[PDB]
């Protein structure tokens, strides 16, 4: 039975280079020759304790493309949740007696991990947990990178924005640090720098990384430009405004980029990427968003199906 | 062992003796590891004259032996301690606190948004030494804190 | 065509001993040999005018296990519902022209009954109505009792907690008073006693019941220990605290219980049952929650299917 | 009370010895009353054998004396404990725990709505015995509870 | 100096028979001859952590009728929690440095008592601390009973409504219990009966009391009829309706009442006192609210002035 | 006429060394000999567009201690927007026709400044305009430093906490920078450091300052320890916890502090100053809040009176 069969998908760190490649290989196949009844008769719980429409819609669409049923809920906006009542341990203990798999998104770090200890034999997939993990978004970022660059080794990857609190850039850095020869360029405001811990891990591997203050400063040599959303709340509106101009991508900034270079963004973009970029062949965030479907179909197929016949 | 002073001294038949516990740590260990929850005769000695090392705490648990794993749990609180096995009134065995791999249910994740706090789960941290400083990574939120920070609680 | 075919499931009182047994027999079968396309092509409306996730998820999972489709809604949090507008009579008149069955949960007593008068030929199942009925929860409690005790006659059943306002203990008492020789033990705080009316009905049948102040007081002789949630709002926090200690189950209190004795709770437990009980073989609330699925699949199969072929 | 003249614990020259503490309460007493936050020699014996009650706890604090009030505070936990004041290897005087009129800091108000729960204030309860039990009245919320409930778990 | 000078008024249990007579003697003199400038130059903080428009308006009118200035605030919240942090202790430690007295209402029991521990030399006056005390409402009631009956001893007092929860009847019973020969008739449904701790104190002090089924049985004897509101939320709508009628007062019931008989009510009355009662000479609930002005001026005059030249 | 007569108090940058000494000399005299009727007949508007109970209560107590009347309002809102329309300009143009002075707090920077453009001859006093200024809190602090140290020059001042965002430390540093020989120790985590614009001004003016890792390194030298609250929201919960300990003050740290050393804090303190500090003679945060009463009376007395006979 496949390596991922019945496993829980909690943190990217629990996945080896071999696992990532297995998911990505399956995703490409599901994209080529679709299997609409593969999961027929399964019932999956879409448990969004934290609301997220883009992510819920994508996971659920994934569930539907494979023939599975979906039960679930979203935004548990309890008026001042001092105690929503039931413990999460209890909720999972109950839900795991109804369904065949649980996809959950929760506000607190470690929630999907805890769930794992009460779901019994039912696999639980992490759809986001606090400021910790969001593995499905990474599987989608890597699949989009491999699809467009043809490889996950020897790439010049730039990560721009809120490198400090962006849970996704943290994960992408760890996943790609599992492949060889990748060079990282970190473009972030002084107050939102890549955490030391990530730099530390990188150095151990003997991976190269450099810190840049401007994007055009490294424009010419990047294959992937991964922009993230700088949240103004993390900043003062004056200081925000003071640094803004330094990290917003406009089509002009791309005039020196390579033919193969693509711009990714977990979305939503808003200030950071001008619409004029949408029209260039380097824009790949919407295509990246579509690949979530195959990355997600793949993951579910592998976990819920003894052997993938493709 | 027996603090043979002048008049009298006590001794257990066979069991464990934890000696060289730094002062003020003795009671914590009894509390934390819930060692006082047995029907066994326990003898505790607090603020004992060590002279050289200073003042020490001492614990003797009768007809009770600690697995190497249990002895290892003392590392962060009393790494200097010596755990003696006594059988037939004498020290058949002697081991010391070795740095564990994981530290269960005795610590508290300083991450306030960690799921561990409000739930029916034992905490668990992964011990990682980085030359004397010990980083402890939470099993749940996966954050890594200094042992200093976690230990204050 | 089966006795329950096309009938409405409004109150437990409308079901005879023969009906209860028919549902329970069907549930056991659906649990053994599943029928995933039995309801294929039906569309069921999940109408939760009052939100309830555990119940909605369970009913919907039930709908999915039998191949049916589901349309519906939940928590109609109208800002101060002096008048939500349309009458319930009108809503059901409209919804009954789209679907094949309506499962509804409403805040006011008698809502499912009213619906019945406007759904035309469409069956309506009561998923909870005010402080009146909640028949599906009972069918699930009885199925769990029969499954674990092997019978619904001659049992020593204890009901603990808010016996006064607990709509479920009221229903379980009536259902079991349809079988013979059951002895009831009522453990409740003075301010939350079993309503006189229930005692009255019991006496007419010539059924035995005794009132106890402590659980361990009857521990040794019960087969079923049915705990309910004592809601603090119904009480003063001091008086709550004053009685609390008297009605919370800990594993210790079970040391004298019988091998066959099981602890049920409609859930959510919170204060009342300590987690240490979860680990004992007497804990059966989560298993009881799983049986809701078969009790619910059964009910829907019987109502929507001319004859059950099993 | 218990007299072993063979494997016996070493006696104290001067101090306080709390004897007859019922088993499993001795540790609570150390915790509750912060008896270990001292530099003096403390010797604790747990689950000690005494046919008089089977297993008892015992605590000896050196060069330390408990006042009448302080002793009275043990009244809820070890009501039959004997507090023998020691000097020069002889019991210079005993003491029995008397139920006091007020109890501070150690108890917690059962009342969930009591303000004493979220504030920088030391709990205080008025003690009044009434057949079968002892009632405790909170200084703050003024609600009266049975000791049995105040002393919950 | 007078006995109440610079003293905190926290609980009725803290004041004596004399203290009570002293407050009521002063109230009477101020009602007769007002002192519009006794507290001039004094600033008083009306701190309503729990909003209570009726109580605040009255307290503040009282402050203004003596010439004092008022700064304060009404309520503090969110939905089912609040905000971040700052202890009641620091709040009182700060405010204590600006004002000359603190009047305060709070949702938690013991809040006023705790304030006296941080207010220094500033007297703290309790306008209501959760289900615990409400000193000034009892003084206002007592002043009304004395004003209309001519005495506080040897009265026939009937209390009606929700005796289990009414913090005003518990307190009034305790205040009246400090005087002689009073007799109490308690008329409440079975679920809302006078708690046993009050009954015990009455017994202990040799005070006569008795339970009655309806106001009718005892109308002729009663001098004071004290009513309270039975909130429907303390009962299930069905339950409420059955008892209701037993504790609702109409002008027609006053039929055989003594000349001096007065009907009192803390207010809001809603269903309990029919409007046709307002026209009888027995209705005194509005005149009781007006007296709150003088019982309150009395306290402030006594606590802030070392001597009263009244 | 005095120099501050009929002047607006908007920013600390608008007042001079003299102006500061003039406000503090008056504050001292009013604290010594109160003038309860200096502002009688004057009506002042306490306009809190942004609620701040602590600041409002103090400002209004100040107005009342001088005999002025107060009309005003606290907060204005919706959830994340507000209402319809009416400029701050028209609001001030209207209110300016009723009252004699305007005290106002507002969420946007520059709001108080704009008011002076529409208030005519009515002086506008800033109680806080977003992250910009808060003049009266700095005057209250300065009055507290002077009152306890005997001077505003040649002091050793240590500032602790969130220096990046604290609008009170930026302002205090600017005020103290108008005096001579002061030395500043800035003790903050790396993410919340004193902005460079402040550091630049210090440099430009030849003023000595230095960064320190912990209060310990410099306790012995410091005359004034000014603390601020590091809001957990400015950090990720994990981040917070790691730094936290470095900037939390206990009574035990005060161990080697000078006799004259005072600990100040704008408040609310929460975790930053342990309660055991309140018992040392060094704790002066509560006495600092009380002085706000006199720095505020001082301003109003000076702005509304052409001459003070103090
Ligand atoms: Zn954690
Ligand atoms: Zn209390």
């Amino acid at each position: 039975a496949n390596p991922l069969y019945q496993k829980h998908i909690i943190s990217i760190n629990d996945l080896s280079r071999d696992d990532l490649n297995l998911v990505l290989a399956t995703a490409a196949k599901l994209k080529a020759n679709p299997q609409p009844e593969l999961l027929k008769h399964k019932v999956i719980a879409s448990c969004f304790f934290e609301a997220s429409t883009r992510t819920r819609l994508s996971f659920e669409t994934s569930m539907h493309r494979l023939g599975a049923s979906v039960v679930g809920f979203s935004d548990s906006a309890n008026t001042s949740l001092g105690k929503k009542g039931e413990t999460l341990a209890d909720t999972i203990s109950v839900i795991s007696t109804y369904v065949d798999a649980i996809v959950m998104r929760h506000p607190q770090e470690g929630a999907a991990r805890l769930a794992t200890e009460f779901s019994g034999n039912v696999p639980v997939l992490n759809a986001g947990d606090g400021s910790n993990q969001h593995p499905t978004q990474t599987l989608l970022d890597l699949f989009t990178i491999q699809e467009t660059q043809g490889r996950l080794d020897n790439l010049h990857v730039a990560m721009v924005g809120d490198l400090k609190y962006g849970r996704t850039v943290h994960s992408l850095t760890q996943a790609l640090a599992k492949f060889d020869g990748n060079r990282f360029y970190f473009i972030a405001p002084d107050a939102l720098a890549m955490p030391q811990y990530i730099l530390d891990m990188l150095d151990e591997k003997g991976i190269a990384w450099s810190l840049h203050s401007s994007i055009e400063e490294v424009m010419a040599e990047v294959d992937i430009l991964y922009m993230t959303r700088v949240q103004k709340e993390r900043l003062d509106p004056s200081e925000y405004a003071n640094v803004k101009a330094q990290f917003v991508l406009r089509a002009s900034d791309l005039h020196n980029a390579k033919a193969n270079m693509k711009v990714l963004h977990p979305l939503p973009r808003v200030d950071e990427i001008a619409t004029d970029v949408d029209k260039t062949p380097h824009a790949w965030y919407f295509q990246q968003a579509g690949n979530g479907i195959f990355a997600r179909q793949a993951l579910l197929a592998l976990v819920l199906n003894r052997d993938l016949v493709l | 062992m027996t603090h043979d002073n002048k008049l009298q001294v006590e001794a257990i038949k066979r069991g464990t003796v934890i000696d060289a516990i730094p002062a003020q740590i003795g009671f914590k260990l009894l509390s934390l590891f819930k060692l006082t929850e047995t029907d066994q005769r326990i003898t505790i000695g607090l603020n004992l004259p060590s002279g050289e090392m200073g003042r020490k705490d001492l614990i003797k648990i009768e007809n009770t032996f600690l697995s190497e794993d249990q002895v290892d749990q003392l590392a962060l609180y009393a790494p200097q301690a010596t755990v003696n096995r006594i059988d037939n009134y004498e020290v058949v065995g002697k081991s010391r606190p070795s740095l564990p791999e994981r530290i269960d249910n005795v610590l508290v994740c300083p991450n306030s948004n960690c799921i561990s706090h409000a739930e029916p789960v034992s905490s668990s941290f992964a011990v990682r030494k980085r030359a004397n400083d010990i980083a402890l990574k939470c099993k749940y939120c996966e954050k890594e804190f200094s042992h200093n920070v976690v230990l204050a609680n």
